[PDB]
């Protein structure tokens, strides 16, 4: 029941990334170093490449949590600029006021 | 010159609330809470 | 005439463990409202005075975080709306109070903390040297 | 022309409450916030979760009291408590009001895992601050 | 209506008694200031508009002084100039004219004229700009004439005070000195000028010639003492913080001038004020506005 | 939480693998967000992976247990 | 660079403070800085970025069916759907696209 | 036609001028116009108007009122809670005596926030502070300890500050701080052979 | 009855007053006895203290209170009582 299919894709990507994060961290730690032999590092590169594509954290997009807008999202509130303005201008966000100085 | 350390008073997690509630009587003008 | 004839009281048990000594409690309350912070300061100061606790008050400088958003839903980049979130502070320093008194006062002032006001209490716990440090094991 | 949260004058007869009358630039000047929680303060956290909770609470309360609400809610948060203060018209019989209060309190408490209280203040009619 | 006002007065009295009970004070001696303080404590509000904060004043102040209908049950208006629609203003004009006639029969510094809004509040009646100008002209003609004490009191009802705007200490060794403070942009300085000295200035514990390499800053430091011909006759210890070199020099200059005002004569103090050595400079950096390059520069209007 | 060297007993006493696991244990000790069970699980996974890869490691003349 | 006394004192301090007792370059120090914090995916803000829209929508729909929540928007949608179905706009069965 | 319910007059009318206010408001509760016997008005008044009355006044409902914390109520609460307090040692009159008798100061923070979750990572930080003068050290041990600690020692204040934040719980960080102080002291009093290369 | 009520008020004995029906019956009988056998001033004090905080009176209890007021000849309260009845 998400806002759009893009939000559904983002949710699936986040879930898969959470599932595979421990293994990705372990393999990356095996890779991002110079102590270990090169052959083992190449094997680790192949193994992390063999992981599902959607498990990569870089594919996660910080869409708005109410309109799926992929840009203008304030990370502190996870809302698009339009929705954040709509809520703040109605006084429904604590402590947020028009800035005049 | 010697310093003494007082004993630690201990109480239940609701002791402060009960102590405060002991100071309020029933509001005559008010219907039950 | 309907006053209770007898009063029930909570149980305060004097344990055998020595109480913790606090040099300073730095209750820093943050809020969006100066009047609310002033009322809370008055309440806390009155409570401390009536509980026999030394207390000092000061006001750290406020922090006004500001940010900017595009106004129109489409284009019109030159037009923006600027919002801010003022954070006003009030630091209460309570000196030389035991652990029991500190716990009671903190519970009293925290249960009555107004909505929209956060609290960060810093406790300075006086301690004695462990036995391993009083004299060298060597 | 600015259009955000403003009630544009049409004929001089449409009634508006105190909150509807005031424009966004009057927030913290002539009208307080409708939700008070420590999320948006300096250094504090979980602002997004509190905002989502507030939006859902407003929608749920508006849809649970159909036409009963006479004004916006006030969502106060003290510790893990959650007080929803509402102004309601005197339309329904008090039996329905009490049923809805118990229902909403229990359901929201079980849904947000926090003790939710609901305080209702009844008014004979929607309070009119001015006419537009 | 009047009965409504009476009911509001009774409600206010009861509420005043209840508030005195709530704050644990004597109801008989609970002044309006105590009421305001109690309301502010019990109902805190950070709203900037003071008129928007909670208020429990007397009904004489909360309700507009336009009062209820200006006629009794019989319908006869109370004031004889009611049908003028401006009975307060025209009654005031009639009284002023009578005063002028009596003056004919018989025969500036710390005050200004109240603005039209103030007069409207005084008479709770809407007035026009030309009406206000006519009344001001009549008042000024009254003042210019040989007004007596009663006329002076009458004018003082409309006079508004103009907003026109030093200690000497001894150290542990009996050196008489004066201490002052000054601000300029973001720099803040605190200066100490001793009554007797041989022209030695220590800025942040450092000599000025080594702390202010620029000749302009040293000239700014020289300006106050040179204006009063007291160069080389006073010792100064000053500490400045924030801002740049010129802002610090200006802050120290202002602080030194204010401190030295404690030693020079009153005429010399007035001369220093007229020279601009005592006025805190309000010129501070202007904020950059959104959609613009700077404080005032707009973005380059695109070529068409 | 901190002294996790006792969990490295199933690793070579000296060698590049020991150095890498020393780095890993230092990182885990610096980590306040993981329970002791998860910190042990990371080291156990590393041990199992190195055991499965003992062929390549021994080809590189780096003994693993 | 420092004298062996200072170098060994620093090494002893690192030993006491739970640092790396053996020399290591920054590239390998990336491993320590990786395990010192939670992975980006594991962070609370990442895996729980969105609210559970399934839970919210299903709960509100169930409440509306139970009659304890008046979804005005859904009532408007249903009224428009009924009017359109009277007009003749209805979804066809699956596998039955008009274009062939 | 079914009868229409008539709202009762507010109970503020039945209140007494010399009643006990804390009975009316024992705990923090929203501003109830039917329960506050004060003619308070809030709201920016319209032109030639008055501030809005309390009945239906959402602005007063927004305010976190302190009607449950009147001075009488505060005094009664403190009188009740006096039984829970323990007297501070009168001997420790000043911070000088506190440092003389208690040379280790432990700093910790508790954060209070609005929400269903009370967890806050910043509460796990522990800061141990101790004056080296208050410790029992010689010249060599002090010199070695200073080099060992590095930036943690401020010679101006002669205070060693050990900050522990790597363990999930505050108690674990406190234990780690105590252990770090112990090992630093013991290594300071321990002399190595290679120290001769100074 | 005063001794019984004092026993009820002592400590947490009030929690043993029972369900709503039992509490209403207890307070009704208590107030009827108070109206019957007490001075009208203390009777009115008890009326203020209990109703409506303790319970909601029944028409018979109001009639008994009216009879007590008539015995005391304090008819000036009679209008207020009617408002209370409303």
């Amino acid at each position: 029941h998400y806002v759009d299919w893009r939000m559904w894709r983002d949710v699936k990507r986040r879930k898969m990334a959470y599932e595979y994060a421990d293994e990705r961290l372990r393999i990356n730690s095996l890779r991002k170093n110079t102590i270990l032999p090169k052959i083992l590092q190449d094997v680790a590169d192949e193994e992390i490449a063999a992981l599902p594509r959607d498990s990569c954290p870089v594919r996660i997009r910080n869409r708005c949590v109410m309109t799926s807008r992929p840009r203008g999202v304030k990370r502190r509130w996870r809302l698009s600029r339009i929705v954040f303005r709509h809520l703040a201008d109605h006084g429904q966000l604590s402590g947020i006021q028009r800035a005049t100085w | 010159e010697e310093v003494v350390i007082p004993k630690k008073k201990t109480w239940d997690k609701v002791a402060v609330l009960q102590a405060l509630a002991s100071t309020v009587n029933r509001d005559t003008t008010a219907v039950p809470y | 005439v309907d006053v209770p004839k007898d009063l029930t009281k909570p149980v305060v048990t004097i344990s055998d463990e020595p109480d913790i000594l606090y040099k300073r409690l730095s209750v820093l309350v943050k809020g969006h409202d100066k009047a609310v912070l002033d009322s809370y300061e008055y309440f806390a100061v009155l409570a401390a005075k009536e509980l026999g606790i030394s207390i000092k008050v000061h006001e750290p400088p406020r922090k006004i975080e500001r940010f900017t958003l595009l106004q129109s839903v489409h284009i019109y980049k030159k037009h923006r709306v600027q919002y801010e979130m003022r954070t006003l502070y009030r630091c209460l320093e309570l000196e030389h109070l035991t652990g029991s008194t500190a716990d009671v006062y903190l519970e009293y002032i925290q249960r009555n903390l107004p909505e929209g006001v956060a609290m960060e209490v810093t406790k300075t716990q006086l301690e004695q040297l462990p036995e391993h440090i009083k004299e060298p094991i060597w | 022309k600015n259009r955000a949260a403003r009630v544009r004058v049409s004929k001089g007869d449409k009634p508006v409450t105190y909150e509807e009358a005031h424009a966004p630039h009057y927030i913290a000047h002539r009208k307080g916030w409708l939700s008070l929680h420590t999320g948006n303060l300096d250094g504090e956290d979980h602002a997004a979760e509190r905002t989502v909770e507030d939006v859902f609470l407003r929608k749920f309360m508006w849809g649970t009291f159909p036409g009963c609400l006479a004004d916006q809610l006030v969502l106060k948060r003290r510790g893990n408590q959650l007080e929803i203060c509402a102004v309601v018209l005197r339309q329904l019989s008090p039996h329905k009001y009490y049923f809805l209060v118990g229902y909403s309190e229990t359901l929201l408490s079980y849904f947000y895992k926090c003790p939710v209280r609901l305080h209702l203040q009844t008014v004979p009619s929607k309070v009119v601050y001015k006419y537009l | 209506t009047e009965d409504f006002i009476k009911k509001q007065i009774e409600e206010f009295n009861i509420g005043k008694r209840h508030l005195a009970n709530m704050m644990g004070e004597d109801p008989e001696t609970f002044t309006q200031e105590d009421i305001d303080r109690a309301i502010a404590y019990l109902f805190p509000s950070g709203l900037f508009e003071k008129r928007a904060r909670p208020v429990m004043k007397h009904p004489e102040q909360i309700f507009p002084r336009q009062r209820a209908i200006q006629w009794g049950e019989d319908g006869r208006p109370f004031h004889y100039l009611f049908y003028t629609g401006k009975q307060s203003y025209y009654s005031l004009m009639h009284d002023v004219y009578g005063m002028l006639l009596n003056l004919e029969k018989h025969q500036v510094i710390g005050s200004r004229w109240l603005i039209k809004e103030e007069l409207e509040e005084m008479l709770v009646e809407k007035l026009s700009d030309l009406d206000y100008m006519q009344f001001i002209r009549l008042l000024e003609k009254l003042l210019t004439s040989q007004c007596g004490a009663a006329e002076e009191e009458f004018v003082q009802r409309f006079r508004r005070s103009v907003t026109l705007e030093e200690p000497v200490q001894y150290d542990e060794q009996g050196m008489a000195f004066s201490k002052s403070e000054g601000k300029r942009k973001t720099a803040k300085a605190e200066a100490i000028v001793y009554k007797h000295g041989s022209g030695r200035i220590k800025v942040n514990g450092i000599d000025y010639q080594l702390y202010f390499p620029i000749t302009q800053d040293r000239e700014q430091l020289m300006f106050p003492f040179h204006f009063v011909d007291r160069l080389g006759k006073h010792d100064v210890t000053c500490t400045v913080s924030g801002g740049g070199r010129s802002a610090q020099a200006g802050a120290i200059r202002l602080a030194m001038a204010k401190a030295l005002c404690s030693f020079v004569t009153e005429d010399e103090v007035e001369w220093m004020r007229q020279a601009g050595l005592l006025t805190t400079d309000p010129r501070v950096r202007e904020r950059k506005k959104p959609g613009q390059e700077g404080a005032r520069r707009k973005f380059t209007w695109k070529k068409r | 939480h901190i002294f996790l060297e006792k969990h490295l007993e199933s690793f070579p006493k000296q060698g590049p693998i020991r150095h890498f696991m020393e780095l890993v244990t230092c990182g885990l000790s610096k980590n306040p967000y993981l329970s002791v069970k998860q910190k042990v699980e990371h080291i156990e996974w590393f041990r199992n992976y190195f055991n499965e890869k003992k062929d390549i490691l021994k080809e590189s003349n780096i003994q693993f247990n | 660079s420092l004298s062996e006394y200072a170098f060994r004192m620093s090494r002893l301090s690192a030993r006491l403070f739970g640092e790396v007792t053996r020399p290591t370059n920054s590239k390998s120090m990336k491993v320590v800085k990786l395990f010192s914090e939670l992975p980006l995916a594991k962070k609370k803000e990442t895996y729980d970025w969105y609210p559970n829209h399934h839970t919210y929508a299903e709960l509100m729909q169930t409440l509306r069916f139970l009659g304890l929540y008046r979804d005005e928007h859904q009532d408007f949608m249903d009224e428009q759907k009924r009017l359109k179905k009277l007009r003749g706009k209805e979804k066809p069965k699956k596998g039955e696209g008009k274009r062939a | 036609r079914p009868p229409r319910r008539k709202a009762l007059p507010p109970r503020t009318e039945k209140m007494a001028v010399d009643q006990d206010w804390p009975s009316v408001y024992p705990v923090a509760a929203p501003f109830k116009p039917s329960a506050v016997p004060l003619p308070v008005r809030m709201g920016y008044p319209v032109k030639k108007g008055v501030p809005m009355a309390k009945e239906g006044n959402l602005e007063l409902l927004k305010i976190p009122n302190f009607l449950h914390l009147t001075p009488v109520a505060i005094k009664k609460h403190c009188e009740a809670l006096k039984d829970f307090c323990t007297e501070w040692p009168a001997a420790l009159d000043s911070d000088e005596k506190c440092e003389k008798h208690f040379p280790i100061e432990i700093d910790s923070t508790d954060y209070v926030s609005s929400g269903p979750s009370v967890r806050n990572p910043r509460a796990r930080v522990v800061v141990l502070r101790v004056k080296l003068s208050s410790l029992n050290l010689d010249d060599h041990a002090k010199k070695k300890l200073i080099k060992l600690v590095g930036e943690r020692y401020c010679k101006t204040t002669d205070v060693l500050t050990i900050k522990t934040d790597r363990c999930p719980l505050r108690r674990q960080n406190y234990d780690y701080a105590v252990y770090l102080l112990t090992v630093l002291y013991h290594e300071s009093w321990n002399t190595e052979e290679w120290e001769k290369s100074k | 009855a005063y001794q019984v009520h004092g026993l009820l008020k002592t400590g947490d004995n009030w929690k043993f007053i029972g369900p709503d029906q039992h509490r209403n019956f207890y307070y009704s009988k208590f107030f009827d006895l108070i109206c019957l056998m007490e001075q009208i001033d203390v009777t009115l004090k008890w009326y203020e203290d209990l109703i409506p905080s303790a319970y909601f009176p029944h028409s018979q209890t109001m009639i008994h209170l009216l009879q007590a007021l008539d015995v005391a000849n304090r008819l000036e309260v009679i209008p207020k009582i009617w408002k209370d009845s409303k």
